[PDB]
């Protein structure tokens, strides 16, 4: 079992900018046939994974020649003048010379672009998880860059940390910018414990944190 | 003495100038008269 | 057109035994080495096998523990994975693809595979239609469900581009998730608006409207 | 769907291990690289426009300098032509009318000058 | 370098020997039946590859002596080629051709060789259906006296659509008994990939299937050069021998111009990659 390693394994790169990732092998990559199956295949988000390369140059069909694959030996080398948004997914090369075939690590690719304001909602539960028992408010935040966010619960000027669960989103395609959803999970006795919600965070285009709220009459 | 008019067949002898069966021409190899004996 | 498509999303009780189609159109299937691959972590990558239709070869890798089988049909143009006692490690993502011949190495990969196992069997969910108490966004609940999979969309979909969904988060033996999207101030309560949401792991669809 | 030159049902073949060169596999009743010349007829018909085939000869009794000759090419119909195969005109001797004359002939060296000749057949009279 | 041009008819001129054949290769058909006899000339250039052969077929009562030769000297074809010019009669061979449904029939005859290097072999050809015209008109069998490129031995190629073949040995009546059908012969175990036309639609990656190779040739093969009447960009695969390799003898047959062949070991190494 030989050895993939790729680097960098974090690299996000701007459009019209150079990408240069590099893959490695323990031993040679050269089969008893003397030619070199090494290989790079992408995963681009949300769709099905497919081969950019095989043979450590050799472009599939509808692959541009802005890739350029390199290397022998123990090192490899791929290249790309003109990144852009198509190029956004994950980024992984795998030998199919041994058995057992290798897999590199799944280098991840970004388009930095510049920054924007995550656009705000705050909600109530819905009545019906409030039938259930549960109570739950989210806070949006859709489409900012950079991915770099801090979420914050604030209640009633009290502030809570507590039973925070968020999940990101991944760069999309478009927008090229992040989105997120925070959501508050939370019993009923709580919920009417309380009345004014002032939810708010950290981003990068404004100094002051912007924020949002809600009162439990309304 | 090639004069092939010996029994004009008793099928090719390698020992001969010229033998008279019927594939000679073929090789060229044809002696003088076999047109002539066999072949009438 | 090359074409492979898996069986969907499947769940398995632990140690027991899960079979996953996979299937072609494109080429003369006969002249193809078909693969797997193991994405776990949702990240890591590795090889399961080989196994080439006319010859009826089979791979497995050394690790596999040949809990695996690979197998086929040639009237049907279809791979399998039958692949026996299960694991919490095991739950991955599960591809396949073509050599070929010989000479591993692949080209193009079908869609993928659903697969995890655990102890508690399948909990539809209940769903939450966050809406407010110049632009609008629409709340989407998912929560208390279990185990995988689920999605949701739009009016039945229509609204596509900048919609936006939050990965099925996780905990206490339950998903729960978050789905939006955004329309004009001049767009709502106009004409109502139902996300719809479905879970194969319960068998039963469901359509939730926007309540202002 | 038509190929090479060969006539009368010759079937044409050629072959690959040389130069893809080709030629006719003839019936008996026919011979001549092509299949242009048929040793059978006696005579020839009317205004003999037609008889190919062989007897090289004359009234006087002289030759057929073969059209295939170099005294023909400086002539008028000789076998490097076009339409050759079309006149009758092969490597060889044998006699030939395409110009519609009374009867075939053939190119008979007389004097110094080559000449036409009145060739010597039959007729079916 | 230069060369001459001969019709069959023979208007005798010349050419520059054009470039990429560098060689001047006179061509001649012996044709024998019965007493009489017959015979014929090409004079012309033709590509490096190209080496000096004999082959005489008998179709029965009448006999076929094929033959060509090579010099690449400016200027070599004009006049003969090379008192009686087969001297001897040297080692004997059976043949037959599908002319006549010769080979084909059980008709194979006893036909003494023209020389003494000249020797026995089956070769053979077929096709699918048609390629041009339904196809080059060369006998889908032939067995009988000759020297043929490279001969020693065995040597063909052979996929869906196209069977050629090459069977020789200097051994007397070896080429004797039965017909290569293909189908008869056994199972290389090699798997391949088959195809014919052009950079795609005729030979894409869609039309390309796994065929299993029969017989000697465990060699996956593929090619490239020039066509017939110079549309280029043309390719083919499948299954062969070491023979199709080196050199070409595939060069002779299928007719192209300073083509490169290469093969793969293990099968399917046929794909265009
Ligand atoms: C190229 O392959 C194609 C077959 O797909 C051939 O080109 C077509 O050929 C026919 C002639 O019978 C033409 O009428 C069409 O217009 C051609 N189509 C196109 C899209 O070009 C052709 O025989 C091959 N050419 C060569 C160089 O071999
Ligand atoms: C005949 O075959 C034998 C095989 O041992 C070989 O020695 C010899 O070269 C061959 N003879 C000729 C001249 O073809």
């Amino acid at each position: 079992d030989v050895v993939m390693t790729q680097t960098p394994l974090t690299l996000s790169v701007t459009i019209g900018q150079p990408a240069s990732i590099s893959c490695k092998s323990s031993q040679s990559l050269l089969d008893s046939d003397g030619k070199t199956y090494l290989n790079w295949l992408l995963q681009r988000p949300g769709q099905s994974p497919k081969r950019l390369i095989y043979l450590v140059s050799k472009l599939d069909s509808g692959v541009p020649d802005r890739f350029t694959g390199s290397g022998s030996g123990t090192d490899f080398t791929l290249k790309i003048s003109r990144v852009e948004a198509e190029d956004l997914g994950v980024y992984y090369c795998w030998q199919g010379t041994h058995f057992p075939l290798t897999f590199g690590a799944g280098t991840k690719l970004e388009l930095k672009r510049a920054d924007a304001a995550p656009t705000v909602s705050i909600f109530p539960p819905s009545s019906e998880q409030l039938t259930s028992g549960g109570a739950s408010v989210v806070c949006f935040l859709n489409n900012f860059y950079p991915k770099d966010i801090n979420v914050k619960w604030k209640i009633d000027g009290s502030e809570r940390q507590n039973g925070v669960l968020n999940s990101w989103t991944d760069q999309d395609s478009k927008d090229s910018t992040y989105s997120m959803s925070s959501t508050l999970t939370l019993t009923k006795d709580e919920y009417e414990r309380h009345n004014s919600y002032t939810c708010e965070a950290t981003h990068k285009t404004s100094t002051s944190p912007i924020v949002k709220s809600f009162n439990r009459n309304e | 003495q090639e004069s092939c008019k010996g029994r004009c067949t008793e099928g090719f002898n390698v020992d001969k100038k010229c033998q008279c069966d019927e594939l000679c021409s073929y090789y060229q190899s044809c002696c003088t008269d076999y047109t002539a004996e066999c072949k009438p | 057109e090359v074409q492979l498509q898996q069986s969907g999303p499947e769940l398995v009780k632990t140690g027991a035994s899960v079979k996953i189609s996979c299937k072609a159109s494109g080429y003369s299937f006969t002249s193809y080495y078909m693969h797997w691959v193991k994405q776990s972590h949702g990240k890591s990558l590795e090889w399961i096998g080989e196994i080439n239709p006319y010859n009826g070869g089979a791979s497995y890798n050394q690790k596999i523990k040949g809990r695996a089988t690979f197998t086929v049909d040639t009237s049907s143009r279809t791979a399998y994975m039958q692949f026996n006692s299960l694991t919490s490690e095991d739950s991955a993502v599960y591809y396949c693809a073509r050599s070929i011949y010989g000479h591993s190495v692949l080209d193009y990969w079908g869609q993928g595979t659903s697969v995890s196992v655990s102890s508690a069997k399948t909990t539809p969910p209940s769903v939450y239609p966050l809406a407010p108490g110049s632009m609008v966004t629409l709340g989407c609940l998912v929560k208390g469900y279990f185990p995988e999979p689920v999605t949701v969309t739009w009016n039945s979909g229509s609204l596509s581009s900048g919609v936006h969904t939050f990965p099925a988060v996780l905990q206490s033996d339950l998903y729960t998730l978050s789905s939006s999207v955004t329309v004009p101030s001049s767009t709502w309560p106009s004409q109502t608006v139902t996300c719809n949401v479905a879970h194969p792991a319960s068998s039963t669809k469901v359509d939730k409207k926007i309540v202002p | 769907p038509s190929n090479c030159d060969c006539l009368n049902g010759g079937t044409c073949v050629s072959n690959k291990y040389f130069s893809n060169i080709h030629w006719c596999n003839c019936p008996k009743k026919f011979g001549g690289q092509h299949c242009e010349i048929d040793k059978s007829k006696t005579c020839y018909e009317g205004n003999g426009h037609f008889y190919r085939g062989k007897a090289s000869t004359d009234t006087m009794g002289r030759p057929c300098l073969p059209w295939n000759s170099a005294t023909v090419l400086q002539q008028t119909y000789h076998a490097h032509r076009s339409d050759a195969l079309q006149l009758g005109l092969g490597k060889h001797n044998y006699c030939r009318n395409p110009d519609n004359r009374r009867r075939p002939w053939c190119y008979v060296q007389v004097g110094l000058k080559p000449l036409v000749q009145e060739c010597m057949v039959h007729d079916c009279a | 370098l230069r060369c001459m041009q001969c019709k069959t008819n023979g208007d005798c001129r010349v050419e520059e020997c054009a470039l990429g054949q560098d060689l001047c290769r006179t061509t001649i058909v012996r044709l024998w039946e019965e007493g009489e006899e017959l015979e014929l000339v090409e004079k012309s250039c033709t590509h490096s590859e190209k080496t000096n052969r004999t082959l005489s077929y008998r179709t029965g009562l009448k006999i076929t002596s094929l033959t060509e030769v090579v010099c690449g000297l400016d200027l070599c074809n004009q006049g003969n080629s090379g008192v009686t010019y087969s001297r001897s009669r040297y080692l004997e061979c059976i043949s037959c051709g599908s002319s006549d449904m010769s080979c084909e029939r059980g008709r194979h005859q006893s036909l003494q060789c023209r020389s003494p290097e000249e020797q026995c072999l089956d070769v053979v050809t077929h096709w699918i259906q048609e390629g041009e015209e339904g196809r080059p008109k060369d006998d889908r069998h032939l067995r009988g006296c000759g020297y043929l490129p490279g001969c020693p031995g065995s040597n063909g190629f052979h996929n869906n659509d196209t069977f050629h073949f090459l069977k020789c040995c200097n051994t007397t009546k070896c080429n004797e008994g039965p017909i290569l059908e293909l189908e008869n012969l056994p199972q290389n175990g090699r798997q391949c990939y088959s195809c014919k036309g052009n950079s795609t639609h005729g030979c894409s990656s869609e039309e390309t299937f796994l065929i299993d190779c029969r017989g000697p040739m465990n060699q996956c093969l593929v090619a490239t050069g020039t066509h017939e009447p110079k549309n280029q960009s043309y390719m083919v695969r499948g299954c062969a021998t070491a023979s199709m390799c080196q050199h070409a003898h595939l060069g002779d047959a299928f007719s192209m111009n300073h083509i490169d062949v290469s093969c793969c070991t293990k099968s399917g190494c046929n794909h265009p990659d």
